[PDB]
């Protein structure tokens, strides 16, 4: 009967890993979109006074990229559960990984929508109202947020790899 | 005993240990991960002299490793200290480890001084160093790296590195890396107007690299061009530039430039045999864009936004064997698209939006063994389209809305029946859902 318990804790650990991998995959997409937004913002800041017509084309692209962030936030799922829209973020995901009850692991993932990341309001045609530095900072804070969430999930994945080796021994 | 000891292996994972436990002298593999060891010193491993493989990953945060902690572990080959948040290393922490081959230190909040200080000086046999996800902002290896003659794998993925230049990587000169993984390090300072470009020189001077992973780094066209000019001459067999998120123009926008013939010119002397430019928002394949890759054998452009392939896009790829265009936005194929690819063996066009194949689309591809057209929008093909593909071994035609009206479907149904051993999966008729191979036109 003790063998069944180890088998179970192990399967639940692997499943935690697959969940985390799905989230890590989506977060790296968010990260990439945010860095492209950053680069577009930089290019906008370097746009000359006679070249101001370019700014509208930049805003168009960033707006579509903000939409993509939201698409990722809303669709990303594992085992029928949304991972990145914040809807599971107060309870979190709980995995039964111990060979006895009580030994347990809870993973919280914050929302990665454009609103939650604070990159919703970006507007490269309006540096006159919302400073370039503030817009860039919003984007950098969002990059840090995504990157920190990914790093956090990496730590939990590592914990789950060790738990699987432990149960096998 | 506290741990689970089986043969040569002591598994001590998650045992609430605050120090290295007592273990049989004959164990050569110890896993102490997920414990609460706050400090290691020379007494810690003084009873385990035969260790070859040691893990002390992810303790409670703040693990301190004192000088000479592993002194006398002269058989240790692999040491893993990953996920020790705020890891505190004394500068002689690795004294005695002349035979160590692998050191892993992922996500330990380390900074650039871990490479520029004396931490790794004792590691004369080191082969592989993993430093992913730390706080390394410049890569500046100390001079002793010059004499680490077996050093060939370095992974710095996820460090936010400002820039890399010749002066930084000096002490890696003369090395052959089998794997140099500089993925997702961003290189944020290396932009269009940075004065460092004038003085950067060649980061990889007199260094050769089997697999150079520069994925996830943006690589805006103008940046790529400057970077590859800087490293011109560097022998690289496999170049990974996947997730170059600034490189492509993107479908429906022209703020950024897609790569062109001048972008990759610096790579002309590198001997590149495989290149991965997947997931990089590329929209157009421009004239001669790949013509500086004179030795190229494999090319993936999967998962871009490719909708336009210019005539002579593949000019100069006279050695190419494999071309992956899967998961793009192609709406059609014509015969000019794939000129200058005479040696091609593998063509993946799956997961596009292709609704028509031009009359002689594949005429310039007699050596083709594998042709994927699954998951497109093909309703028909022109008569005889596959007839000269005399080396074809596999073909994917499924998940397409084949129009099985007669006589439109006559050629394809007869061909798929005659060549049923080549078809992978099963092409089905729209409406009826019967296999295309089973239709007999009268
Ligand atoms: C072309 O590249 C695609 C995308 O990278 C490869 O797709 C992978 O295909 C394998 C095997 O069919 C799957 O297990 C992976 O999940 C796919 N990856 C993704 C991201 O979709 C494909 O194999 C490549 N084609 C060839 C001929 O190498
Ligand atoms: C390691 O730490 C202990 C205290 O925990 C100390 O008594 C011992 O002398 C130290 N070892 C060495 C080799 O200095
Ligand atoms: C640790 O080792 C270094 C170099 O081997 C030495 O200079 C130093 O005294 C040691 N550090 C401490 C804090 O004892
Ligand atoms: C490159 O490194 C090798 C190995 O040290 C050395 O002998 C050779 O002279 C170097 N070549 C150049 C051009 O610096």
């Amino acid at each position: 009967g003790q063998i069944r318990g180890l088998e179970m804790a192990s399967k639940n650990s692997q499943d935690g890993i697959s969940l985390i991998q799905t989230a890590e995959g989506a977060l790296t997409e968010t990260h990439a979109i945010l860095q492209r937004m950053r680069e577009l913002t930089v290019q906008a800041g370097n746009t000359g006074t006679q070249q101001a017509e370019d700014l509208g084309a930049i805003k168009d692209e960033m707006d579509a990229l903000i939409e993509e962030i939201d698409g990722i936030s809303n669709r990303t799922e594992f085992n029928g559960k949304k991972l990145l829209d914040g809807t599971n973020s107060t309870d979190g995901f709980t995995f039964q990984i111990g060979a006895n009850a009580g030994q347990q692991l809870n993973v919280k993932i914050d929302s990665m929508s454009s609103t939650a990341l604070g990159v919703n309001a970006l507007d490269v045609t309006d540096f006159a109202a919302t400073a370039f530095d503030d817009q860039l900072k919003s984007i950098d804070t969002a990059i840090n947020t995504v990157s920190t969430q990914r790093a956090k999930l990496g730590a939990v994945q590592n914990r789950l790899e060790h738990t699987i080796n432990n149960l096998g021994a | 005993s506290e741990c689970s000891v089986i043969g040569y292996n002591a598994i001590c994972i998650n045992r609430g240990l605050h120090q290295v436990p007592e273990l049989p002298a004959h164990v050569n593999y110890v896993d102490l991960s997920l414990n609460s060891i706050a400090e290691l010193n020379e007494t810690s491993f003084s009873r385990l002299q035969d260790l070859q493989f040691l893990k002390v990953e992810q303790q409670t945060p703040g693990l301190v490793i004192r000088n000479n902690t592993f002194r006398g572990l002269s058989s240790l080959i692999i040491l893993k200290l990953d996920y020790n948040q705020f890891l505190q290393l004394e500068t002689g922490a690795f004294n005695g480890l002349a035979n160590l081959e692998v050191l892993t230190l992922t996500q330990c909040n380390l900074d650039g001084a871990v490479l520029s200080g004396n931490f790794f000086k004792p590691l004369t046999s080191l082969e592989m160093l993993v430093l992913r996800d730390n706080n390394i902002k410049k890569i500046q290896p100390a001079s002793f790296f010059l004499n680490m003659r077996r050093f060939h794998v370095l992974d710095l993925t996820f460090n936010k590195v400002k820039s890399i230049c010749e002066e930084d990587l000096l002490n890696f000169q003369g090395k052959h890396f089998t794997l140099l993984r500089l993925s997702s390090i961003t290189l944020q300072d290396m932009n269009e107007y940075w004065l460092g470009w004038e003085k950067c020189g060649n980061p990889f001077k007199n260094t050769s690299i089997t697999t150079l992973d520069l994925s996830g780094n943006g690589f805006k066209e103008s940046m790529a061009k400057r970077f590859f000019d800087a490293i011109a001459g560097t022998k690289i067999q496999s170049l990974i530039l996947s997730n170059s998120y600034n490189m492509g123009s993107s479908f429906g926008h022209t703020n950024f430039k897609d790569p062109d013939n001048f972008t990759f010119k610096g790579l002309e002397a590198s001997g590149v045999k495989t290149c991965d430019l997947s997931k990089s928002k590329i929209f157009a394949l421009l004239k001669s864009v790949f013509s500086h890759f004179t030795d190229l054998e494999q090319l993936t452009l999967a998962q871009n936004e490719i909708n336009k392939i210019d005539d002579n896009a593949f000019w100069g790829l006279t050695h190419l064997l494999k071309l992956n265009l899967s998961q793009n936005f192609l709406g059609s194929i014509d015969s000019r698209m794939f000129e200058n690819l005479d040696k091609l063996e593998v063509l993946d066009l799956s997961y596009n939006h292709i609704r028509a194949l031009g009359d002689q689309s594949f005429l310039g591809l007699p050596n083709l063994k594998e042709l994927a057209l699954d998951t497109n929008q093909l309703k028909s093909v022109p008569d005889g389209i596959f007839d000269r593909l005399t080396s074809l071994q596999k073909i994917w035609l499924h998940t397409n809305p084949w129009d099985c009206s007669c006589p439109r479907i006559d050629y394809l149904s007869r061909w798929l029946n005659k060549n049923s051993q080549k078809e992978q999966g099963s092409a089905k008729c729209s409406g009826s859902g019967k296999p295309v191979r089973s239709i007999i036109c009268p």
